[PDB]
């Protein structure tokens, strides 16, 4: 019920993505074949101390993959994910707040496969305030 | 050589961009069928950032007195392929295809 | 239609390039030949916040490709695109302004094919 | 060819994520056995950041009139393998498997 | 016994990891299989001088490996290791104090082998007090 | 050998730069035709930053008592090629060509 | 008559190099053989804005190639090119001024071919 | 095949760390001898940061009805080797060894 | 008797390593086997000038190699070398002093051979 | 073998640097001619920073009872070459030359 | 008689190296064998302007090669070259001065050939007085 | 096989470093001569930072009932070589040498 700092925000973001109706993955298996999906990459924790308890920030990185000729769909999914993540206030034992000045969105072409793809990369920074 | 497998050639229509809506507008598709010889090269595993994928390859061979229609991708057994090499030695044709994913 | 900032500026720049009479691509297909062309590469978004709204800037990158022995044509195309992008005032739901201090033009040579080419690379920064 | 060795094909059930608990929940497994031909390719030493490991590979061959069931990984002689290549020349099958570790 | 600065911290951290009940290695041999484990990478020493003696800081790096479909386990092990290492105050001849402002935790995916693994990297900075 | 295909050799005129207008000034072209032997090596797909392209290669062979005129590029069946290798073993000639795009 | 910022200075520098009596090329066509020569690499444009005009700087890069056992010739040609480019005052529609604090000359050895070569690389910065 | 060379298999005891002293504590060694066939692959020079070294490799082959005991490293003529590949084709064994240095 | 700064500090450190009882090398010959050893990497000189002399610092780098299952031995040898180098006061024609704030010790694993090893890398800065 | 082609061996004189003028000063050249066997390897296109260049290679073979004079570069058919490999199997000589440019 | 700055300082350094009795090269030809030698690599020029003239600095780089078992010889050659370059006062049309604070000497091992060698690399900065 | 060429094996004495003078002090050299079979692998041209150099390689072969004395480098025809590979198949010896420079 009470988890670490990383896992709490991981679960919250995963739940928001699932509730929006999108397909959410972590290391997409072989057997699945469809292309408008999300996937989470990793987290990073920093600590700032005071005389009562330890605070800091948590950074979460995830990306959206889609077909080449569908850019508006990918951009809309990225914006919706950012907006829904912006409404997180409190979890079981923590208080959060999104840092707008350090969240960015980047679009580019990815040709690592036989099919040309479009990727949008998200960076989210959460502050414990 | 023995030619019994079926190969379908597909050509896409004209495309233009609509800036107001922000979507691509396309026409209809023209499909033509033929019977040629196909062989399999095997399915391999590749690891990509988001996970693991499988892709296959096939080879299509043709004797003379057959003309290849203009096409973009080829449907062989419910799967879509797109060519990578095209060799035409002495009035014959030989093609090497690889699998891609096409929007519904 | 209100669209995300990225798509809004992308559509505006695409419309300007089409209206100028050039040929515009996002991913050049195999079947198209003919050198003089423009292509758009990517987009980056940054946020700056205040007590009322959320603002920032949008960065767009695109390049112009052409044959090697034609430099004046490529330079003129790049300058025309920059000047026409400099006149964008407002879109459906946003107000924009171009940042001259952070837009640059660079010319170089590209030899990724058997045909030696000439490329001009553009960088644009739009302030909300 | 001489086919006497034992091969078991395993397919896993459906999976879904539970956000509240934070653990993956999955169903049961289905196992099917068959007798085919297998050969060895050797166990190699590899150096990784955390240390040294061993990994082995095997090849499974099958004549026509045999249909391979749907599967995820294969258990051969108390060890689990997962395929890397799949070739189907002229109504036949040949697979190249490589070793992987599966949770108890 | 009085050891060097590096070895004292190495031994104390290794003892804490063993006492928590985890399996700890310095160089995993070939004969051992089983995926939940902790390994230590290296140390670095810095010197700051005054008119009485020599002080500074010691940096230690660890890693936690495990299967991919078990992320909560790896995160919990990393957090427990950090918390238990935060209670070290005195060894045989030295006084220590953990520096929270330069300790970070990072999660990512490692695919050097055929088995997709989960990796958590730890950085600890101990200040000679 | 059987020599029936046609090959045209093209040589470009003198060039100089006009710094006032900023354009290149060129002369006329001299074209000479011949009949030789040509074979194909295949058309491959290459991925470049702006997209995908196709390029082809061909080989031209010649027996003795034929002198190759000075040239810049070669036109074979409505396409322009430019050589990459040139070997002259025992009073013979063998050339390998690659495809380029020439201004109208 | 009136060209962009890049092409104007490109043409002026090319004209100076031709007038000094040197051989200048933008890409050496294969049919040409002969070691003393000058080639131009590319340009870069920066913008600084005020309430009346748009200003900035233009950076032009070019190199001089020669044989290995002739260093004085290459150095003298590079110095002559720099000095003659230092006298450019105005073009058709622009006013220029060379910035000495960011112009450098570097000598090195190039062995990308069978013949060892001596290369001098120039960097020129012009202010509008 | 002609099998006259002698091979000794060595297996190390249990290991555990003594955190108070900071040293590793080890048990006894079990050694078993056998006669097999060995061939040489040559001693090469390698350049490393601290200098130059020599390293050797050998191959051991074995016919059926012989069971290899569990081992860690092998002593062949006053030198210690540790295996890199292990193949078992058709009830046989073949090994490739490399030279390492073992603490006295 | 009077050498350069580099050779002077090199000789002093080598003498200390020999006197401590360790085996010291500069370039390990092929015919030598046996894991515990010390090797010296390189030297760097910096100059700071005043109105009388020329001063600066000398940086020396060396490493300790050993088997992996013996970390305490390598760490102890590194610490002993550092401490003994900290006692150098004067050479023939020079006066030295060790800069504690810029000397570090780092341990890591090295797998350049079939035998896993541990290396302790030392950095020393001597002030004139 | 048939040896009819002409090969000239050139050796340059002594060189020293003149600091005052800043130019290299050298002596005369000594040229010696011989008849040997030469074959072609082909002229390739190479792309360099400043543009495109061509280079060629040739092989010179010699039977015993011939001594090669000391030389620096070789002139074959109005072009200067400089050797890259030199092999002397069983009282014979074989050299591989590659083209360079020499100051007038 | 009056050359550019680069060629002037190049000729002066070359003359000093030749006068000391060492063997000097710019590009070592194939026909020469003998391990103790000095070679010059490159030159860089910077400009600083005022209202009367144009000044700046000239940087020259050269190295000394020798066999591995002879380190004292290489170090002595490098020091002698530095000292003799420190005495350059004026050339034909220029006034020079060596900048001591930006001249360094570095020794290392080079194993590009079959024979292990010792290299000393010199950096010299001359200021137009 | 025909063995007529002469090979000299050289072994260096003990070495130790003298800190006061700063020079290495060495002992005497022991030289032993023998007649074996040698073949040439050719001289190649390599480019290094300081210029261009030439290096050669040779192979030495030996029949059984010959014991190789301990050595460091080998002098073949007024040039010093140092080995790179050492193979000993079936009571025989084969070595590959490569040229180095030794202090006078």
């Amino acid at each position: 019920m009470i988890k670490t700092r990383d896992q709490s925000i991981f679960d919250e973001v995963f739940k928001q993505c699932q509730s929006l109706g999108y397909t959410t993955y972590d290391y997409k298996p072989m057997n699945e074949v469809g292309y408008p999906f999300v996937e989470i990459e990793g987290t990073t924790t920093n600590h700032v101390a005071n005389k009562t308890d330890i605070k800091g920030s948590v950074e979460l990185t995830l990306s959206v993959w889609g077909l080449q000729q569908k850019r508006k769909q990918v951009s809309d999914m990225a914006s919706n994910v950012l907006y829904c993540s912006s409404l997180i206030q409190a979890t079981d034992g923590f208080y959060w707040s999104l840092d707008y000045n350090q969240s960015t969105i980047q679009l580019m072409d990815d040709t690592t496969t036989n099919t040309p793809l479009k990727r949008a990369r998200l960076t989210l920074t959460f502050t414990v305030r | 050589m023995r030619c019994i497998d079926e190969v379908t050639f597909v050509k896409k229509g004209e495309r233009h961009y609509d800036t107001e809506k922000g979507e691509w507008i396309e026409g209809a598709k023209t499909e033509t069928v033929a019977t040629l010889n196909v062989t399999d090269l095997g399915t391999d595993r590749s690891l990509v950032i988001f996970g693991a994928i499988t892709q296959g390859a096939k080879v299509v061979r043709t004797l003379p007195l057959f003309n290849v229609p203009d096409f973009d991708y080829v449907i062989i057994d419910g799967k879509t392929y797109e060519h990578l090499t095209f060799r035409s030695p002495l009035y014959r044709n030989s093609m090497i295809f690889k699998e891609v994913t096409i929007e519904d």
